[PDB]
């Protein structure tokens, strides 16, 4: 199944307050109104980064794996969430699709329908970053139509190839970033508002 | 495929005139750019600012930034020249009447308002329909908004009070309606003309003025003549400033950077790139400038000259002052430029009549004195060309040269000698 | 001296930049106290093989990179990008320190955009490098007895490495038609080794290097040089330095409303308009120090060494004296009366040297006039004068050419 | 009295002082004189020094034909506003305002000046009025009368 | 250099071995040898029309 | 007669046929085709060329 992104997957871009501004950027963006996946489950590509969304009620989504293999010869990036603490590690694992069956050589660790969670990860530079927004919405929960921007959460600098990932287990999207050109309205007291995907069409080449 | 407007045949023949039955009143409005925003750049603080090390290496480039300042400086004064080449034609700061007996006539959009600067109510829409640290400044004008208003208000009352008079010597007296039939009289149309359609002549005028105050207040899209003068200074210096970020192949764009990271021998030859890009980026935006303020230097002459011709006179040249022949115009100041309502009397109701070149009486030519010879229907009369009235054909209307015989055209009829 | 003459005619004329100087100097580095781990590298028991070249990432220490480049040990100390003199005065969000032996020849391999068998099978180095590359003789430790065989380089590869990539494979290479076949005639093993002796000549020697790499983001710092911080001052005009943002201007204190992620904000033109203090979640506006131009008005000189200054765009309270909209205007007497403008210095003011001193007044722009109108009023000329008015006109320029071969190269 | 016509000469002045003087800058060459460096440097580094000559002479030259181009552009404004006065002016009688002197316009006659022309403007200027009532029409047996 | 090399009226002071003028041209010189001044003045040069 | 017109065309092509015979100039390049200095000289220098 698939469905339409809108203008879902903006985030701010760089550590940098701007207000009252049109700041025009480069960087890996989901692009406007691109055709994401809807899933219950499997190993999936990860390309130049991944934006991914889920319905944020019975929270039975909790973490990601990251890697090449996902079992042994090298490293996989692990990320759990639970009430009491996220927590994040670098390891060269041998699990299957449920390390929570449990839960190997580690190099990292880390500690720190209602409502749509939104993530976006991206793997380039100084290595593995999370950005993330959680926002109440109305029940159908097939994107909406609005607009808001994704805040960092982290930056770690743990150097891993990734070619793959899988949700650890609600319905949620997956969508993949492309590096593309936008113009974000930073409209006052530092928050984007709108933005232009340049690329999409004429009209949003000539804004 | 765009069309350059509907075809007509004009009903040419050797023996038929149309004349006039009728006229309109039109105000026509004409916009003209007269300065720009004095904005200058001292060539230093631009290439440089703060730096000492930078100072340093630009005294080897030697007369530039001297030459470049020189440059805007004289741009940034010759705005104040334009201005005054405009408005401050007048000697002396004439003031109307309390009591607005103008023959029915009225004023009261284009006279300044003293509640509110004490500009129009005209001038107040034409007001609001227009609208540091790298450094660049911008310099205020030398004659204020209020002082540009005090000399359109000047222009105006000589005018409405005087006529042409206060443009050749000291304003002399006369009433607005008697001005107007030597306006009329000046345009070949005869002086009882307007004394007799005087109410609807005035009529025409006020309701003209009203479609003024209207259209502007319904649309900016008039003004775009003075908004484009503001949009290509804004884009130039918008442009000049974009460019202090660039590299030019320096190993930062940000000169500070470039001083904490390096020590002189390297730090000198990456600020000699900067500082040879950015002065390149300078030369060209003054360049610009200056042909751009040549630009805007013709249009306050030609300003100057429509004030001169237009509204301290009566123009015979045509569509000077606006289309229809020119009886007088009104100056209006707008941010930047002015703005001339533009007075002219166009014919509105063509008729067709039968023309002869000459006449014959008693073997003798006659021709018109002033106008033409017209007839309606059977019956023969003379009429001035800009206007129908016929009058009798008489020996005063006429003048003789000579034998029937020459005249290609000419017709049979009485001459009545009173 | 400004004009280049010793008279000057009656006018307003720009001489100088006003500017108002930093009355103290600032330096604002994070709380941080340990030493970063430089000796686990210079000092560590072997390197790994070129080919396989070691990479450790340092964070969250003081670099006193003194300790490194004043040492007579590096037979060679290079940096790009950088100076090493200046290091002890920065910051960096993160420092990668990379590490192997080469061959005493090849160590020229080892610099920006460079090719060859090192720079482009084994370690690859960006165009827009910043960092220092550290290289010393290893002859004493390396090289061994009958050859050390432990060091080894790539020879042959499919296709040039990237920047930073790294390439560990053993698999054969293929020089013509013939299949690799684990083995063979144009087939080979990529991976050969110098076999270090502590007889071999100096080009073959084997030298340790390191390689440190520096990024620079908008981001926090977590390694900066040993540099003592100072306590901030407020209000007053100030030279900073916040993490390496090296600047002048006044401080205050500031309402940004910064999300916590954010760590300074930039202006419409990209100038930095705010910072946060790298000790206390304390956001300061930074605002440029007052300068603006200065224009000296003056009578002719053949009149009066009397002078007046005007400050351009500046403010009284912060430069007789009078607040003109051009600027603050000091040595000029306001006055109620107008008079026809003089010297003009703008938004309606002039100047003037009268009963003597300099005068500033607002323009007068003519004599007020009533005209005697009325419906039934004219005026009629009894007499009339001739006047004759000249104007004058100019037509041409001197006709200038110049030879620009001998302006430009002089015979 | 002539300040147009001697300030045309000062910026022609001003102009060429600035390009001769703009000889005398090194533009990051060892020395501005182009004999130093070829009486102490051999041709591989002379080349360099020369070339940083060449670049700053020729923006130098450059930049003083643009403004003279830009500054012939005002004269030949000039000199047809001139050639328009002399026929409208000289050789006819104006009936524009201003065009011609203050007043209403008599004739004018041309006079020779260094780079310019001089019209000493002939008008009619009306003094010493007197007021007057009034009227647009008088009325005789009933006809009403109007002045030719 | 190359010029025309003639006698002059210049009133160098003894410290004083060259004169300037403002095109960084050397305007006269002091013979090391015999220690008058000579003006330095251009060869003749001009444009040539057909 | 017509020599107003054909100034002003022949002006347009002489500054057209400046602009592009300015392409074959050195500027003190080692050459002034692009592709040469490319088959010549290595990035770092090729470059600065
Ligand atoms: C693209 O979007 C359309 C409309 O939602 C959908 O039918 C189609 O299957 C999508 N195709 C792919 C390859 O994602
Ligand atoms: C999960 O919850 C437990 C509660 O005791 C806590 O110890 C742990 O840190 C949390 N996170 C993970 C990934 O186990
Ligand atoms: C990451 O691992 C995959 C495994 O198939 C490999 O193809 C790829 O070359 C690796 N990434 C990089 C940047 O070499
Ligand atoms: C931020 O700006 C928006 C503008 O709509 C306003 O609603 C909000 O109250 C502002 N926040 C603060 C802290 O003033
Ligand atoms: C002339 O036009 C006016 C309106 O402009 C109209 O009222 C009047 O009747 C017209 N007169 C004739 C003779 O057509
Ligand atoms: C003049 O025109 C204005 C606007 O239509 C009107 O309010 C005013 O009463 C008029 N004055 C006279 C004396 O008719
Ligand atoms: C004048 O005559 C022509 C030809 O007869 C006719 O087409 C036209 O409509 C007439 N115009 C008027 C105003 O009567
Ligand atoms: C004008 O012509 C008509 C016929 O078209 C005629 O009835 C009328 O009498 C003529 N006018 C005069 C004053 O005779
Ligand atoms: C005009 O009158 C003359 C003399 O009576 C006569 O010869 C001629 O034929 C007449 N023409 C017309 C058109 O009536
Ligand atoms: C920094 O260190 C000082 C003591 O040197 C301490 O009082 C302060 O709380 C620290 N601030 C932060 C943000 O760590
Ligand atoms: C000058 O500065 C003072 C102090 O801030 C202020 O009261 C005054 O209004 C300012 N005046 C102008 C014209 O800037
Ligand atoms: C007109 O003026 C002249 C001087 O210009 C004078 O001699 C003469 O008397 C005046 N005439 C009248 C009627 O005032
Ligand atoms: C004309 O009348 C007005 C008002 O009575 C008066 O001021 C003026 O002096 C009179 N004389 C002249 C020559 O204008
Ligand atoms: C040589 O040079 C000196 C310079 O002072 C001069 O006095 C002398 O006459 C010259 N000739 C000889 C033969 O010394």
């Amino acid at each position: 199944a698939y469905t339409n992104s809108f203008t879902r997957g903006v985030y701010y871009p760089d550590k940098v307050f701007r207000s009252s501004v049109l700041h025009s950027t480069q960087d890996l963006f989901l692009p406007f109104f691109s055709n994401v996946t809807w899933f219950h489950n499997p190993v999936l590509p990860f390309n130049d980064g991944v934006y991914f969304a889920s319905t944020e009620k019975s929270n039975i989504i909790r973490g990601w794996i990251f890697g090449t293999t996902l079992d042994s010869k090298t490293q996989s990036l692990l990320i759990v969430n639970n009430a009491t603490n996220v927590v994040i590690k670098v390891c060269e694992f041998q699990f299957c699709n449920d390390p929570f069956l449990g839960v190997n050589n580690c190099t990292f660790e880390y500690v720190s329908f209602k409502n749509l969670r939104e993530f976006v990860f991206k793997n380039i530079d100084g290595y593995f970053k999370i950005y993330s927004k959680h926002t109440p919405i109305n029940l159908v929960r097939d994107l909406p139509q609005g607009f808001s921007a994704l805040e960092p959460l982290v930056d770690l600098p743990i150097g891993i190839n990734i070619t793959r990932f899988q949700t650890l287990l609600a319905a949620y999207y997956v969508g993949y970033l492309q590096p593309r050109t936008f113009l974000l309205k930073y409209n006052e007291n530092g928050t984007i508002t709108d933005a232009v995907d340049c690329a999409l069409d004429p009209l949003s080449e000539t804004k | 495929t765009m069309s350059l407007g509907a075809e007509n045949s004009v009903a040419y023949s050797n023996n038929s005139i149309a004349i006039p039955i009728n006229f309109t009143i039109s105000v026509t409005t004409e916009i003209l750019p007269v300065s720009m925003t004095k904005t200058s750049v001292d060539c230093t603080m631009y290439i440089c600012g703060d730096s000492t090390e930078c100072s340093n290496l630009l005294l080897q480039y030697g007369s530039f930034c001297t030459q470049l300042n020189r440059a805007l400086t004289g741009i940034a004064v010759e705005q104040d020249k334009n201005t005054q080449e405009v408005f401050a034609q007048v000697k002396q700061i004439y003031k109307t009447p309390p009591i607005k007996d103008f023959g029915g006539f009225n004023f009261s959009q284009i006279l300044p308002d003293p509640s509110k600067s004490k500009r129009s109510f005209i001038e107040d829409l034409l007001f609001n329909k227009v609208t540091k640290f790298n450094g660049l400044t911008v310099l205020p004008p030398l004659l204020t908004d209020e002082m540009i208003a005090q000399y359109t208000s000047a222009l105006l009352a000589g005018t409405i009070t005087s006529g042409w008079t206060f443009g050749a010597g000291a304003a002399l007296q006369i009433p607005f309606a008697m001005q107007m039939a030597y306006r009329f009289n000046g345009i070949g149309v005869t002086q009882n003309v307007l004394y007799e359609n005087q109410k609807l002549i005035a009529n025409q005028f006020n309701s003209a003025i009203g479609k003024i105050q209207d259209s502007l207040s319904s649309t900016a899209s008039a003004l775009g003549k003075l908004q484009d003068v503001v949009n290509q200074n804004a884009q130039a210096l918008n442009t000049l400033v974009k460019q202090l970020s660039s590299n030019f192949g320096a190993i930062s764009s940000v000169l500070n950077d470039i001083l904490a990271r390096l020590d002189k021998v390297e730090a000198e030859v990456q600020i000699d790139r900067l500082i040879t890009g950015r002065l390149q980026s300078l030369q060209t935006y003054v360049t610009q400038q200056l042909i751009r303020a040549a630009e805007i230097r013709a249009s306050a002459n030609l300003a100057a000259t429509k004030m001169s011709e237009c509204v301290l006179g009566q123009s015979k040249r045509v569509d000077f002052c606006g289309k229809g022949y020119h009886l007088m115009s009104f100056p209006q100041s707008a941010p930047h430029g002015v703005v001339f309502l533009h007075v002219t009397y166009v014919p509105a109701q063509e008729k067709n009549f039968t023309t002869a070149p000459a006449i014959c009486h008693d073997g003798k030519a006659h021709f018109p004195r002033e106008g033409v010879f017209v007839s309606n229907g059977t019956h023969w009369f003379v009429t001035q060309r800009n206007f129908y009235e016929p009058q009798i054909i008489t020996t005063h209307n006429t003048f003789v040269s000579g034998n029937c015989d020459v005249v290609i055209g000419i017709v049979n009829n009485t001459v009545y000698d009173p | 001296c400004t004009l280049k003459s010793f008279t000057v005619e009656k006018g307003i004329y720009q001489t100088s930049n006003f500017r108002v100087q930093p009355t103290e100097s600032i330096v604002r580095f994070p709380n941080i106290t340990n030493l970063c781990p430089f000796g686990e590298v210079f000092n560590a028991t072997r390197f790994a093989s070129v080919y396989a070249w070691n990479r450790k990432r340092i964070s969250n220490c003081v670099a006193d990179y003194s300790v490194l480049y004043n040492s007579a040990s590096f037979s060679t100390f290079k940096c790009y990008g950088v100076s090493p003199t200046k290091l002890n005065d920065l910051c960096f969000t993160n420092v990668y320190a990379d590490s192997f032996v080469i061959r005493g020849d090849e160590v020229r391999q080892i610099a920006p955009g460079q090719t060859g068998k090192i720079a482009d099978y084994n370690y690859k180095l960006p165009d827009d490098f910043t960092g220092c590359v550290i290289a010393w003789n290893s002859n004493n430790l390396d090289s061994k007895v009958g050859g050390n065989y432990n060091y080894l380089y790539r020879l042959f590869r499919k296709s040039n490495l990237k920047p930073f990539e790294r390439d560990i494979s053993t698999e054969i290479y293929q020089a013509g038609s013939t299949p690799c076949n684990g083995v063979g005639f144009n087939c080979y093993f990529p991976l050969q080794s110098y076999g270090f002796q502590p007889t071999y000549g100096v080009g073959y020697q084997p030298y340790r290097v390191v390689v440190l790499s520096f990024e620079l983001l908008h981001a926090p710092a977590t390694v900066c040089g040993p540099k003592k911080s100072t306590n901030l001052v407020k209000n007053k005009c100030v030279n900073f330095n916040f993490n390496g943002l090296t600047g002048t201007g006044v401080l205050t204190e500031s309402n940004k409303k910064f999300l916590p992620f954010q760590q300074f904000g930039r202006d419409i033109d990209d100038t930095t308009d705010a910072v946060r203090d790298p000790q206390t979640l304390e956001i300061l506006d930074i605002t440029p120090c007052s300068f603006g131009g200065v224009s000296v008005i003056t009578p002719g000189t053949n009149t009066s060494n009397q002078v007046a200054v005007l400050y351009q765009g500046v403010n009284c309270t912060e430069v007789n004296v009078f607040q003109t909209r051009a600027g603050c205007l000091i040595g000029a007497e306001h006055v109620n009366n107008s008079y026809e403008c003089d010297i003009p210095i703008g938004a309606g003011i002039c100047a003037s040297y009268q009963t003597q001193s300099i005068i500033a007044y607002t323009m007068s722009l003519g004599a007020e006039n009533s005209v005697a109108y009325s419906n039934n009023s004219i005026a009629i000329p009894i007499n009339f004068t001739i006047s004759v008015t000249t104007e004058i006109l100019p037509v041409s320029m001197t006709k200038t050419s110049v030879d620009c071969t001998m302006y430009i190269c002089g015979d």
